[PDB]
């Protein structure tokens, strides 16, 4: 006279990354490393009309 | 402009004379 | 001689120095 143990479950978590996310239409990637060719976190711009 | 060159990047350096150490303006 | 300093950020700004350029 038993008892009995029917199953063992686990969820499994999968990822699908930013860059494959569709909101990565609207920013551009950098490579940080020349955010170091900046001083002050500044970038300068001469825009004509 | 708070300072001389925040905004711009930094490309060459010019030595006073010969390129020898850190000494020259 | 103005290219050479950054890994990818040049390549953004745009390469065809009539619209912009460093």
């Amino acid at each position: 006279k038993f008892e009995v143990l029917l199953g063992v479950y686990t969820n499994a978590i999968q990822y699908v990354r930013f860059l494959e996310t569709a909101l990565a239409v609207s920013c551009v990637n950098t490579e940080f490393k020349d955010l170091s060719r900046m001083t002050d976190g500044k970038i300068q711009f001469r825009i004509s009309v | 402009r708070q300072s001389a060159a925040e905004g711009l990047f930094h490309s060459f350096d010019l030595l006073v004379g010969k390129d020898a150490r850190e000494a020259g303006i």
